[PDB]
């Protein structure tokens, strides 16, 4: 589209990513997982 | 069936035809010069209609198949099928609910991805069909006639067990006699049946419709046989009284002819016992005179309303003429008693005390099996049919088959069906081709021995050789089961119940000098049959009995005239390959006379000279098409010699010729009266018979004929729907269809699909399946049963597709060196020549396609230089690849458009013509062209190399161009070698340059001796281009279609 | 046609319809071998026919003729036609 390339679910309307486990990924030595930081980026800014 | 509720769709054609109108309207907008500013909206509507068409054309499939497959899985629920069909049910009803919500037609373009939903529903329905195969074979073993219905209609009749539209649409193909039925006032019973012309016979009792389909089809079979049986008894019971039971509305012709023959038989066997009795001969003469007199009471009204069955009279005259000849020969020999074999030679139709017929020849007897035939064309009793009938009846007495044979075009195929008509059986004419499975022949045999029908296996010769060997064991098993009066035979494992009134015959030709590819039959297999000679029929007897039957009075003179015309015209006129004077041309001319006398009594009055004047036009509606010029003139001179002053009358109609000249005027051709004559001629032939050959050389105007008659007819006539095959490009099993060998699954083909599409269409259509390709017998003989007097196309599975009175096949071709004369005598013909073509009439339209900046000089130079240089090249004839005239013309012309002056036009003419010669003649071609031009160049030595420049007006200097860019880095690739520009390479490039530019899209082929410089120079000319994409494919002795198709499809888009 | 004389001979010398026969064609060879073995065990007769079409089958036939262990009163009847490229080995081991 306009304003940058985008992803859209094929042949459906509401794609659902069902993440199985959230406690289980790995901290670094400060306390911040890159996974939960990435999903924070997505659920706040709708992109990456 | 289960009480659900649903909304459904109808009136599809109303929606689809608007879409087709809109797409062709967009194509009409694509020709406007202002399309460049409005292209972008056209792209929208293009893609929109392209989606919507496929969506509708899938949804109608899904609707029809869902309606079919609801009741079957509803009634006999097996859950492994039920889960499948429930998922398909959910996926369909979910779409149809959203259509019930919004019914705007462009919502299907904007639903939630329906494309994969539709394709998956179609695929799952295909899979539940493959699950239903086993149940289909169960019901085919249940009711015997179903082996010739396809699956596609059989599951309809199983499902739609109450729908009247289904019954009237598919009961015709089951019982061949009944064309349609009626219904009572609540659609719960069937009370009557129809015919093709509308002969109506009521049933003696109503027929209860129900769900279990065999439990009322059995009722149809029994109640039809009982109805005809009681109707025959009632007719004969009134007829053996003293007064006549003449009331031809009250009975079908099948009972009239039979009652007259039975009463004739019993009266003559009283006669020869009592007395010679010329009284009975006089009685038959006066009775025949009475019928011919009453025939003039229906002929003058003709087309009335609720009055037909003049045909019941004409189907009675012939039997009366047969009885006349029998009594006259019994008078000529003066037979004493009944046991004298000159009476028992003649065919006898007795009555049994159980009131049913028993057809009895010499000692063998059979039974009448009450098949309702309706109106059909019977035959004239020539004395060859005596031979045929006695051989076949003695062979059936000995428990064997019958194999009539002889040359092409006699009557052996229809003689078997005529015997089946006179006996009361049903006949299922087949075709035998392609080498089908012995199990595939086995199931056909199972159907024939369960029903009780005569397989008339037409073309049993051309069949694969070992299949004949296994079939021999099969036939021997069946004939043993017949001769020992067995009730239970056994082939292919099962205990198939064989019928006592069964029978098998074949028909074939001997594999003579020109009957194509046919394999010789085994000796064992020949020992099972009984051969009959059917070589020569008569020609005077048939032609006089037909004309005397068809109301014409003077048959005894004119029939001999016809036969003498046939014999002289076949005998003295020059023997071309493609002529014919068989029995089929005669049978055509007789109906061509019957139609004209059918018009000229209900439309006027009758008199003397017109009755012998008609037959000249009714003969020249056929015979004029075949001829050349001079042979047609000599044929006219022969027509003058047989008929002294009754010479000529021309084409009656002209209002179609106005539209034809209109359509020529539209498409910017020229207007030639010869093309007009040939097109009107083609319309005559297409009205006359089933198939037309258009013989002609290359490019000489034999496809534009039908191409323009299409539009010229379609402007007034209904619909001309064209389907175009080319039968040699694709393989055989895709063309005619074939069977998967292990699965036993009928794959469809191209023209089987086209035949289904044409028999779908309503009665106000016309369609021309066109096979624009060359002719081999081993496929074109597969259409003998279509191009027959019968009209039927057969699958190797046993499925048989009829045709109505609409369809024509048009066969554009090159020559008929390789076609057997069965097909040549089978279909109509149009001839063309190399004398009728007008070269100037094709030069003028090409000149009319010129942009008006050079046309003065071009016409002034063509009109005095072109014809000499063309005729000199046709005089030399040393040209290396063989072309026709049209080809030489186009090779001359396509190197011209854009000449400036005279001296340039000379050289363009030389490069146009002399490319096809060789070097022994090209030099003196150049010598005569420059000498009979203005002047000579300074290229007097080797004049093949004249370089006309536009810049100075230079004529000729051959100069060598030496490169100076030479390292070893050029030679790095083995290809892309540095081309040294020698004068011959410059001549090649000067040849190539006019045709590879972006204004002349021309295909062309170089000729060179092997290893000479073709590929290098053509790659150089590829490299001179601008925005091309070269894709070289090396062909060899194995290269087929799919190899070039994938070499294309690797580097080519697919846009819809 | 030898078939009628063979049929009358099988009706004369034997009873109960022991006579069994198979023609040679497309799709009959692999059941022909089974019937060969079964009627070799039973001692009943066997009439093969048209051994001039299936020319690339006869090595299997001569292998099975060499291999089998027949019984008494077994009689194998052949029927072939004149044909070039025939196999010598069964021509050795037959009457003609
Ligand atoms: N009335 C006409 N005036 C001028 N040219 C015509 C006319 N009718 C047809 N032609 C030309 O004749 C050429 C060949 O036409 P047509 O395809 O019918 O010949 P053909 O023999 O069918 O070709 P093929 O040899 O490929 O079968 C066409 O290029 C067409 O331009
Ligand atoms: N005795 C006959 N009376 C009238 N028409 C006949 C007779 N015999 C043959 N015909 C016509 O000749 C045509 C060809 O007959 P057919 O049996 O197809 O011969 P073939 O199989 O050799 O072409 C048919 O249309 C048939 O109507
Ligand atoms: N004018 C020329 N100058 C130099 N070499 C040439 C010339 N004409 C032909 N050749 C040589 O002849 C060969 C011709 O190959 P070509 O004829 O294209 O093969 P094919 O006949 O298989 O298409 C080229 O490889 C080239 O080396
Ligand atoms: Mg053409």
């Amino acid at each position: 589209t306009n304003t940058g390339r985008v992803y859209r679910p094929k042949d459906c309307e509401r794609l659902v990513l069902y993440l199985k486990d959230i406690n289980l990924p790995k901290l670094d030595k400060w306390g911040t997982s890159t996974l939960v930081a990435f999903l924070q980026q997505v659920l706040t800014y709708q992109g990456f | 069936s289960q009480s659900r509720t649903m909304k459904l769709i109808k009136d599809w054609k109303d929606i689809v035809n608007q879409v087709g109108d809109n797409r062709c309207l967009l194509q009409s907008l694509k020709d406007s010069p202002y399309y460049k500013g409005f292209e972008d909206k056209v792209s929208i509507w293009e893609r929109k209609l392209a989606e919507l068409d496929e969506y509708l054309q899938n949804l109608n499939h899904i609707q029809r198949k869902w309606v079919y497959l609801e009741p079957i899985f509803g009634r006999g629920a097996l859950p492994k099928e039920q889960t499948r069909f429930n998922r398909v049910d959910e996926d369909f009803r979910s779409i149809m609910t959203d259509i019930k919500k919004d019914n705007r037609v462009t919502t299907l373009t904007t639903h939630a991805g329906i494309r994969n939903s539709l394709l998956t529903i179609l695929d799952q329905l295909q899979r539940c069909q493959r699950s239903l195969n086993e149940f289909l074979e169960e019901k085919r073993s249940a009711f015997p006639r179903f082996y010739f219905i396809g699956d596609d209609d059989l599951l309809e009749i199983l499902g739609q067990s109450t729908n009247p539209s289904v019954i009237q649409s598919h009961l015709k193909k089951l019982f061949a006699g009944i064309n349609s039925v009626c219904f009572d006032e609540k659609s719960k019973h069937i009370t009557a049946m129809k015919s093709l012309e509308g002969e109506v016979v009521p049933f003696k009792n109503k027929v209860p419709l129900s769900n279990n389909v065999e439990t009322w089809l059995n009722d149809l079979a029994l109640e039809m046989k009982k109805t005809l049986e009681q109707l025959l008894k009632e007719c004969v019971t009134t007829g053996r009284s003293s007064q006549g039971a003449v009331d031809p509305s009250l009975f079908p012709s099948q009972i009239l002819c039979l009652a007259e023959q039975i009463k004739f038989t019993e009266d003559v066997e009283n006669a020869i016992k009592d007395h010679s009795l010329h009284q009975i001969e006089t009685q038959l003469v006066n009775k025949l005179e009475q019928y011919t007199n009453i025939d003039t009471s229906s002929e003058d009204p003709g087309n009335t309303e609720s009055g037909i069955l003049e045909l019941k009279l004409k189907a009675l005259i012939l039997d009366i003429i047969h009885n006349i000849d029998v009594v006259k020969q019994l008078n000529q020999i003066q037979v004493h008693t009944t046991e004298d074999w000159a009476w028992k030679k003649q065919l006898r139709f007795y009555m049994k005390s159980d009131h049913t017929c028993c057809v009895q020849m010499v000692d063998s007897e059979f039974q009448y099996t009450y098949e309702y035939q309706g109106n059909a064309s019977k035959l004239v009793y020539t004395p060859l049919t005596d031979k045929c009938y006695l051989t076949l009846t003695q062979a059936m007495k000995m428990g064997l088959g019958g194999n009539p044979y002889g040359p092409a075009g006699t009557g052996k195929t229809e003689s078997v069906k005529a015997l089946g008509g006179l006996l009361g059986r049903q006949v299922l004419v087949f075709n035998c081709d392609e080498g089908i499975d012995v199990k595939s022949m086995g199931r056909i045999f199972v159907g024939l021995v369960k029903c009780g029908a005569w397989g008339c296996f037409d073309e049993f010769n051309r069949l694969e050789e070992s299949v004949l060997s296994a079939v021999s064991m099969q036939i021997q098993t069946i004939q043993d089961a017949l001769k020992n009066h067995r009730t239970v035979c056994e082939l292919l494992g099962k205990e198939v119940e064989v019928n006592s009134n069964s029978g098998i015959f074949i028909t074939m030709n001997p594999a003579g000098k020109g009957y194509g590819g046919r394999q010789k039959l085994p000796d064992n297999l020949k020992q099972l049959f009984r051969p009959v000679a059917m070589s020569h029929p008569d020609n005077e007897l048939i032609a006089e009995v037909i004309l005397y039957s068809e109301g014409f009075k003077d048959a005894k003179v004119l029939s001999r005239k016809l036969v003498a015309i046939f014999n002289l015209s076949r005998e003295l006129l020059t023997p071309q390959q493609h002529y014919d004077w068989g029995l089929r041309a005669l049978k055509t001319v007789l109906r061509g006379s019957g139609n004209l006398l059918r018009q000229l009594n209900k439309s006027g009055t009758t008199q003397n000279a017109n009755e012998s004047h008609i037959v000249v036009q009714a003969l020249r509606l056929n015979t004029m098409s075949k001829f050349t010029f001079t042979d047609c003139t000599r044929f006219d001179a022969l027509i003058k010699d047989v008929f002294p002053g009754i010479e000529l009358k021309e084409v009656e109609y002209d209002e179609l010729s106005a539209a034809l000249k209109q359509v020529f005027e539209e498409a910017n051709y020229e207007i030639i009266p010869n093309q007009i004559k040939k097109a009107l001629e083609l319309y005559e032939q297409l009205c006359q018979r089933m198939g037309v050959v258009i013989v002609g050389p290359s490019g000489a105007g034999k496809s534009t004929l039908w191409r323009m008659l299409r539009a010229a007819l379609c402007k007034t006539g209904k619909v001309v729907k064209q389907y175009t095959m080319n039968p040699k490009a694709m393989p055989r099993y895709q063309l005619l269809g074939h069977i998967d060998m292990d699965t036993r699954e009928w794959s469809d083909g191209v023209l089987t699909n086209s035949a289904r599409q044409v028999v779908r269409e309503p009665q106000d259509v016309s369609s021309w399946i066109i096979c624009d390709g060359d002719i081999d017998p081993e496929w074109i003989e597969s259409l003998n049963s279509v191009l027959d007097d019968n009209r039927l196309l057969t699958m190797p599975s046993g499925e048989r597709i009829q045709f109505g009175p609409n369809v024509n096949f048009v066969f554009e071709t090159h020559d008929l060196s390789c076609a057997s004369p069965a097909t040549i005598s089978r279909m109509g013909m149009i001839f063309l020549s190399d004398e009728e073509t007008d070269l100037n009439s094709l030069i003028k339209s090409w000149l009319r396609n010129q942009p008006a900046e050079y046309r003065n000089n071009l016409e002034n130079w063509i009109g005095d230089y072109f014809e000499k240089a063309l005729q000199w090249v046709l005089k030399q004839n040393d040209y290396v690849v063989e072309t026709s005239l049209v080809g030489t013309v186009m090779n001359g012309l396509s190197h011209l458009h854009g000449c400036r002056d005279h001296d340039e036009f000379i050289i363009n003419l030389i490069r146009g013509l002399g490319g096809n010669l060789n070097m022994k003649s090209r030099l003196e071609f150049t010598k005569e062209v420059f000498h009979w031009a203005r002047e000579s160049p300074p290229d007097f030595h080797k004049p093949m190399d004249t370089y006309y420049d536009s810049t100075r007006g230079r004529l000729a200097t051959y100069v060598l161009k030496k490169p100076e860019d030479l390292t070893a880095d050029d030679f790095s690739n083995g290809l892309t070698l540095p081309v040294i520009q020698t004068p011959d390479m410059q001549r090649g490039l000067d040849y190539f340059k006019p045709w590879l530019s972006s204004d002349t899209k021309q295909p062309f082929i170089l000729v060179g001796p092997e290893g000479c410089g073709k590929g290098m120079l053509l790659r150089y000319a590829f490299s001179q281009l601008r925005s091309t994409q070269i894709a070289t494919v090396h062909c060899s002795a194995q290269t087929t279609s799919r190899h070039l198709l994938q070499k294309l499809s690797q580097t080519c888009m697919v846009i819809s | 046609d030898p078939s009628q004389e063979l049929q009358e001979l099988a009706n004369a010398e034997r009873s109960g319809e022991c006579y069994h026969q198979v023609a040679m064609g497309q799709g009959q060879a692999d059941l022909a071998i089974q019937m060969l073995k079964e009627c070799a065990r039973n001692g009943d007769w066997l009439c093969l026919k048209n051994l001039h079409l299936v020319v690339s089958w006869l090595p299997v036939l001569e292998k099975e003729l060499n291999t089998l262990q027949p019984k008494d009163t077994f009689r194998l009847w052949l029927t072939a036609e004149v044909h070039p490229n025939f196999t010598p080995i069964l021509l050795q081991s037959s009457l003609k």
